[PDB]
């Protein structure tokens, strides 16, 4: 692929993502999610392989699934009110069929099974804008109309995810899988607090973003898709797996580390509301989570595996590619606790 | 005496 | 002591200049903003 | 036997530790089947399509 | 979502003009220097993943680390401020305007109120 | 409702299971996703040609250009899999598991 | 170079001239195919690469001098002559160490042609290394299953390079090799046998050289043929072009191509595949205590030029 | 001839039903065909003229493109119909007994909720009693795309440019 | 659904234990069937047969532990005269347990089942008694 | 986020076919204008919970 | 090294939930727990019935 | 790593291999 | 130090404290009611900006 046509596509993307969150119709919100999609198919496809063909049939399947009942809605809320606007939707099935819509994008179980696959079959610099950048224009529609969102549903699919995330997590040794169920989980964890409030689904998808930042970017200064390959790593550049064993950390939850924060503002807003089963079912659920990114920190630095005698040649040379904002998203994903009081900002 | 280090029998596990 | 040149070797002077101005002009900024926001705030309140 | 064996290195861990842990890695092994067949979670999706309407109306 | 659709908010606008009633941050705020603390650990980070003196090496490049940390965490101590006063404005003026919802109570002292002894046998 | 509206509907849930619920091959799929995309393109003309939405007269044409957009892109990804795979059974799609 | 270069303007298919070409003299053990490279380099004008041995890696990087055998290689070419069959696993180390380092080779090479756009000739090649692998497999020194990860090694890194425009091959027979060797002088040269001779011949003849043409054209010279450089010239000098997938290269693939071969690392990325083979896994505390050691060389510890020991300078504003 | 829309409708279910089953794709096709036609048949009967003539003539197009790739990609040696396949057979009668089902209930009770509540009257009493005048008022509406719809159109011609771009990216190996 | 749940709530505790009993029967048959389908969509069972004997086995586990639940609840109740009890719940849920053992022929899952299901089903109970919402209205 | 660009720069980029009572080529009305203008003015600025 | 390993490594591997293991783990394990439960919570409430009646005497019990 | 406790012999090939082990005879084992 | 001057801070710390605590619960109550009603600052969804209607002669006399 040609270097300006990549580009172009990558700044298509980028722009559905902006007409998604910035229109104040509904048509074109679809229609950015279709320029979104049209331009994510081939950046899918940027290195041919059978499965990354695989990936792009299946990510496009499941989201032209969710835009045609997305639209579908839309139709049904303009026939039963006569507007486009983005607001309190009128009908009860329209915002049932948006809701089953906007969670298949995002990936919500029992949405979730194209994540794992269109993951893996992509490779890292395209799994880390799957991650990352597509979870931006459905997160934003929904926070547009949490107001309507039936609450129930919302929560049965977050803690769906959160537990189908955990599930799936340790059972997987490839890296990328392990990453697509992480981020079900932690979609689960944001689309939690959705009908409660919204800015902590920001603050969420922030620190979601930093640390998928960080271990994708990680990843790819390792060149290391499986647990096996990313073990050699230690013998290589021990900073890199030192990095990704605290990013690891931060990503279970445990302070002081910047994860705790949306786990622990999430659960003080479900308090508030007299939620106190779910929000202590979703804390002990994301054990699982922290599970399987403890035993990649065994494999990865805690503990060391055998290297092959190959890697005496790349000791002697360096990296080229420099990723400037590895240190700053390492830094962000693992020291902002001190720094909760900032959540003003995000209102 | 050493630090067990994983062996290739444990890192096949993986 | 190397055969091939260092990538970076001789440090880019350009470079270098260009990120103590940048550093500079952030740190007058930030003075002169606050100075501003002082002045101001005493202004709207006495 | 009673205490050292039979409660602590047995029943005790059996009772938490090691039914939770199987627990959790039966779920594990049942989410992930490790199929990747669209034919059968798209209709698992027609499924869940047709729950949900069912349900929350 | 409470503060996002108040009367009179201009929309992408990172401080509005009734903020500068606020006192700014002072730039000896213990946040401003755990923002500088997080851009010096940046330049840390940076050194070590490019192999090269952790401690010494690119002492420009660690302070415009600093010194951006330090710029945009003013900025946002600015912002989140601002949002707090808002907050406590709005909830003062709420209180006010709905004498009802927010009564006065009988302010009995502990001498006429009877909380039972629970004795610890 | 207009009994109209409610046949429409329900060619729009036939079209949707139809495309949830693959048989062999990847194109009766896109055929599926191409009848939702006309049953949405007459539902949204029907209801703006009843409600005299003059304005919003050309919403179903934009709908219609993204609907054949996407039957493009269904298209080159169906290409692709013969290519690489010799038929368009959606059987072929496997390597990608869980 | 970068997407931003490319972007710009620079193209390669503007460097590439009528000598833009790279060149592989290949042959049996001490078959002089060394002097005719050298040779055909001189007169063609393009740049002589030395077959790439165990320390060429360190003449790259660094110093360009060779680093201590516990650090760059943990293998002897002197000891698998010695002894074949060692259980140290020294052989296919040395093998695949030496095809690491034809890699890089290869990849150096790549690199010179699409920058500078001088011509490359090669002394044998990654195309080329099999056939000692296939010896030794006959040989019997080494098992199957090394051959089986050298296999999935190759598949994963040469896939991604062009094979030479040229494939000059030089044809001294055995027995001749044979006396070349004793009275080369080196005693473990001279314990070489008679079979892995023969059977590195009967791979050169049977798998390189016909798959070679059946990609492009292949020259093929005897040891009185070969001594003739300006004959060897000629016949480069009248080839027809059209051999070799060179002319189906568009600037797109010789972005991609000279891309690849910049980074070194992303070249070398598959050659530490996680095949824990006992002939070259190397355990946790060696690996730990060679890497300590490679750490505290002279210039090894910090990226180049941020070395204060060997008189890097500046660094605080570097 | 009260019911005419009815009847067209009811031809439309008839259609997706028919390639909901999912025959052939060259069968496919032809039930794609008659759904468009008839809903082409709706929308001009509810005075959409150019609409429903524009959803013809592109679905006419479209679905030959289908067929060629039907010949090229989705041919088997065995093309399949509706009554080749007890499974394709079973969903078309699946698909016609729930269309006739639900059309008689709403037909013979003519306040029918399914899911939505719908009159059993016919669509003629939803229409309008108002003069348009000189208009075509779907035609002055359509045209406005290049007054009032710029953004519109800006967004879709970049879409279909990016289309064109996505299109050769995806098939070119 | 919430038909389903006002059929079994609305029966007083310790009262009409027959209809009671049929209401949970009904509520695991209708668990079971949506188990049964997720599982046929999931993991295809190889014939129509399969499936049919799939989803009866899965229906029959979920109901019976649903009718045992509910008989041995409102037994409970009736016998020890204490409505508002978790214990009753307690005893419903492990004896679902123990069907659901005996139905997979497991000694191990069956005391496992009575256990969890035993302390989910008192805590049901003590949501219902105190006013625990699983699912909170937002009300900030 | 519904970042409104729109309403800052003062652009008018679908605010136009949000509703049937706004601007219409040649001043065709809707078939509902006088509904929606009422419900649209009596709902003008008293935020959504009040409206409804 | 065996014996050391057979005694705390190799005990939960080698262990089946017979029914004499359970039986036995549960007279061992929650037997003396509600034993001693029933004890000391009829002692307590012996001496709360005491305190309640008047009939105990406390008379210099000022640490407690 | 054979020589370390294991589950309980039930072949009488087990039996020797851990009779064996322990420095044991099979008939006393 | 002495020993007033622990007194006087830990009267200081508890009257800000206990002021924290208070306008805790006042907020959670604030915030309860303007959700529940919407006749506050705060929870304010957007509706249709009447600015939008088109207060012009229309073509049918009815409008």
């Amino acid at each position: 692929m040609n270097p300006i046509i990549y580009t172009t596509l990558i700044m298509t993307v980028m722009s559905g993502t902006m007409l998604v969150m910035i229109s104040s119709h509904w048509l074109l919100i679809w229609i950015g999610f279709e320029m979104n999609l049209l331009a994510m198919i081939p950046v899918l496809m940027k290195n041919f392989n059978p499965r990354a063909t695989e990936a792009a049939t299946k990510y496009f399947l499941t989201q032209a699934t969710a835009s045609m009942m997305l639209m579908m809605a839309i139709i049904i809320n303009l026939l039963y009110s006569g507007q486009w606007t983005i607001t309190k939707m009128f009908n009860p099935v329209a915002m049932t069929m948006m809701t089953m819509a906007l969670a298949m994008k995002l990936g919500l179980s029992p949405f979730h099974f194209w994540v794992p696959e269109v993951t893996q079959g992509i490779s890292l610099q395209a799994g880390l804008l799957l991650l990352t950048w597509q979870k931006l224009a459905p997160l934003s529609v929904l926070c547009q109309i949490s107001q309507s969102i039936n609450p129930n549903l919302m929560l049965t699919m977050a803690m769906l995810s959160i537990l189908i995330g955990g599930w799936g997590g340790l059972n997987q040794t490839q890296l990328r899988k392990i990453m697509a169920y992480s981020s079900i989980a932690h979609m689960g964890w944001m689309t939690a607090v959705l009908p409660y409030n919204t800015t902590m689904t920001i603050l969420n998808l922030l620190i979601y973003i930093t640390m998928t930042l960080a271990m994708f970017m990680l990843l790819i200064h390792s060149s290391a898709t499986t647990t096996l390959s990313l073990s050699h790593t230690w013998n290589k550049m021990p900073v890199i797996t030192s990095l990704m064993m605290v990013t690891l950390l931060s990503m279970g939850g445990l302070p002081p580390l910047s994860g705790f924060m949306p786990k622990w503002m999430i659960i003080q807003e479900m308090t508030k509301n007299e939620s106190i089963i779910m929000p202590t079912l979703m804390a002990m659920t994301a054990l699982l989570n922290l599970y399987f990114y403890m035993r990649l920190a065994y494999s990865s630095s805690l503990t060391m595996f055998p290297s092959t005698n190959n890697m005496k040649m790349k000791w002697q040379f360096e990296h080229t590619k420099q990723m400037k904002l590895l240190p700053t998203m390492i830094v962000l994903s693992t020291l902002v606790l001190p720094m909760t009081p900032a959540l003003s900002s995000l209102n | 005496a050493r630090q067990w280090q994983p062996d290739v029998e444990w890192a096949e596990q993986f | 002591f190397y055969i091939r040149e260092p990538p970076h070797g001789s440090p880019d002077w350009l470079k270098v200049g260009l990120t103590l101005g940048t550093s500079v002009f952030l740190w007058i900024y930030l003075i002169k903003q606050h100075k501003e926001d002082v002045l101001e705030y005493k202004r709207r309140n006495g | 036997k009673s205490a050292s064996s039979l409660l602590d290195l047995i029943w005790l861990e059996t009772i938490l530790p090691k039914t939770t842990s199987f627990i959790q890695m039966k779920m594990s092994i049942m989410v992930s089947n490790q199929k990747g067949l669209i034919k059968l979670y798209f209709l698992s999706f027609l499924i869940t399509i047709m729950i949900s309407m069912t349900l929350f109306n | 979502t409470m503060m996002s659709g108040r009367p009179g908010r201009v929309p992408l606008q990172f401080l509005p003009n009734e903020a500068r009633s606020l006192p700014p941050p002072k730039l000896t705020d213990p946040r401003l220097v755990y923002m500088g603390f997080l851009g010096y650990c940046s330049g840390l980070i940076d050194n070590a993943i490019r192999r090269r003196p952790v401690v010494s090496a690119g002492l420009h490049r660690q302070l415009l680390y600093v010194t951006s940390f330090v710029f945009f965490g003013y900025y946002l101590l600015k912002r989140q401020d601002y949002m707090y006063a808002l907050r406590d404005h709005d909830m003062f003026a709420y209180v006010k305007s709905h004498p009802e919802d927010f009564p006065e109570k009988d302010k009995k002292t502990y001498g006429e109120i009877l909380e039972e002894f629970h004795p610890v046998r | 409702m207009p009994l109209v509206y409610m046949n429409i509907i329900m060619a729009f849930a036939i079209a949707l299971a139809g495309l949830l619920m693959y048989r062999s091959h990847l194109m009766s799929s896109l055929l599926c996703l191409e009848g939702m995309m006309l049953s949405l393109f007459i539902m949204s003309t029907l209801i703006i040609l009843n409600t005299h939405f003059t304005l919003a007269n050309m919403m179903p044409i934009i709908l219609l250009v993204f609907a054949a957009c996407e039957a493009a892109l269904g298209l080159s990804l169906l290409v692709m899999v013969s290519n690489t795979y010799g038929t368009d059974y959606v059987q072929n799609l496997n390597l990608l598991q869980c | 170079y970068g997407p931003l270069a490319f972007v710009l303007g620079e193209r390669t298919t503007r460097k590439l001239t009528e000598t833009s070409k790279v060149i592989t003299v290949d042959g049996n053990i001490c078959s002089g195919k060394g002097r005719l490279a050298r040779e055909i380099a001189e007169k063609l004008g393009l740049r002589h690469f030395p077959e790439a041995g165990i320390h060429y890696a360190d003449s790259t990087t660094g110093d360009g001098k060779p680093l201590d055998v516990q650090l760059s290689g943990n293998c002897s070419l002197e000891k698998f002559y010695d002894d074949p069959k060692s259980n140290d696993g020294n052989s296919y180390r040395l093998q695949s160490w030496l095809y690491a380092s034809r890699l890089l080779q290869y990849a150096d090479a790549l690199e010179h042609l699409l920058s500078t756009g001088q011509g490359v000739v090669l002394e044998r090649s990654i195309y080329s290394d099999f056939v000692f692998l296939e010896a030794m497999y006959r040989q019997g020194f080494i098992r199957k299953q090394c051959v089986e990860h050298y296999n999935e090694v190759k598949k994963v890194t040469a896939c991604e390079y062009l094979p030479p425009h040229v494939v000059v091959y030089v044809d001294v027979p055995v027995p001749e090799i044979q006396s070349r060797i004793q009275k080369k002088g080196n005693p473990h040269e001279m314990k070489i046998t008679a079979a892995y001779l023969q059977d590195i011949e009967n791979a050169y003849k049977k798998t390189f050289l016909p798959e070679m043409s059946e990609k492009c054209e292949v020259l093929q010279y005897s040891a009185r043929e070969a001594e003739d450089a300006e004959k060897v010239v000629e016949d480069i000098e009248y080839l027809k072009c059209d051999k070799g997938p060179w002319p189906d290269q568009d600037d797109r693939t010789f972005h991609r191509l000279r891309m690849l071969v910049q980074n070194k690392l992303e070249v070398l990325n598959y050659t530490t595949i996680p095949v824990y083979l006992p002939e070259i896994t190397i355990g946790a505390h060696q690996s730990d205590r060679v890497f300590q050691k490679f750490t505290e060389l002279p210039g090894r510890k910090y990226s180049p030029g941020y070395n204060e020991d060997v008189g890097d300078k500046w660094i605080w504003l570097k | 001839t009260m019911y005419i829309a009815f009847i067209l409708s009811t031809i439309f279910v008839i259609g997706f039903v028919g390639f909901s089953s999912k025959p052939s794709p060259i069968y496919g096709g032809l039930g794609l065909i008659v759904s468009g036609g008839v809903g082409c048949g709706i929308v001009l009967n509810f005075g959409g003229s150019f609409l429903g003539l524009m959803v013809f003539l592109i679905y006419l197009g479209g679905m030959l493109v289908v067929f060629g790739y039907t010949t090229a990609m989705a041919t088997e040696m065995y093309p399949e119909v509706w009554v080749s396949n007890k499974t394709v057979f079973g969903a078309f009668v699946s698909g016609l007994m729930m269309e006739f089902c639900m059309v008689y209930y709403a037909l013979k009770e003519e306040e029918v909720e399914i899911i939505f509540k719908f009159n059993g009257l016919g669509d003629w009493v939803i229409y309008d009693t108002g003069d348009s005048g000189f208009f075509s008022e779907e035609a002055m509406g359509i045209a406005a795309l290049y007054s009032y719809g710029t953004w519109l159109v800006i967004v879709t011609g970049w879409s279909l440019l990016i289309g064109v771009v996505v299109i050769m990216e995806i098939t070119r190996g | 659904a919430k038909t389903l749940l006002h059929k079994y709530s609305d029966i007083p505790e310790g009262t009409e234990c027959h209809r009671k009993a049929y209401a949970s029967t009904s509520i695991g048959g209708a668990t079971g069937l949506i188990v049964s389908a997720y599982s046929i969509a999931l993991k295809p069972p190889a014939s129509f047969l399969e499936g049919v004997a799939r989803t009866g086995r899965y229906t029959f586990t979920s109901a019976a532990i649903g009718a045992i639940f509910g008989l041995t609840s409102c037994i409970s109740a009736q016998v020890r005269e204490k409505p508002d009890d978790p214990l009753n719940y307690f005893i419903g849920g492990c004896a679902g347990g123990l069907t659901l053992g005996a139905r997979t022929r497991s000694y191990g899952i069956g005391a496992a089942a009575c256990a969890y299901m035993g302390l989910t089903a008192a805590l049901v109970k003590m949501g219902q008694l105190e006013g625990w919402q699983v699912f909170a209205e937002p009300k900030v | 986020p519904f970042f409104d660009v729109q309403k800052r720069l003062g652009l008018d980029l679908d605010r136009w076919m949000t509703i049937q009572s706004a601007e219409q080529p040649h001043k065709i009305p809707g078939r509902c204008h006088a509904f929606e203008k009422e419900w649209i003015e009596c709902a003008h600025g008293i935020g959504g919970i009040r409206a409804e | 090294i065996r014996w050391t390993y057979a005694r705390s490594a190799n005990i939960y591997p080698n262990f089946r939930p017979t029914p004499k293991t359970s039986l036995l783990g549960a007279l061992f394990g929650i037997g003396p727990l509600f034993f001693w439960y029933y004890v000391f919570k009829t002692d307590r409430d012996k001496k709360e019935k005491l305190i309640q009646e008047g009939k105990l005497d406390q008379t210099f019990n000022i640490s407690y | 790593k054979d020589m370390f406790p294991g589950p309980y012999p039930k072949t009488p090939e087990e039996r020797a291999a851990a009779a064996k082990k322990y420095n044991m005879r099979v008939e006393d084992y | 130090d002495g020993p007033e001057k622990n007194y006087e801070k830990t009267m200081a710390i508890l009257q800000i404290e206990a002021e924290k605590a208070e306008l805790r619960l006042k907020e959670l109550e604030v915030r309860r009611l303007m959700r529940a009603r919407g006749d506050g600052p705060w929870y304010q969804y957007p509706t249709i900006d009447k600015a939008l209607i088109d207060h012009s002669p229309k073509t049918t006399p009815d409008n």
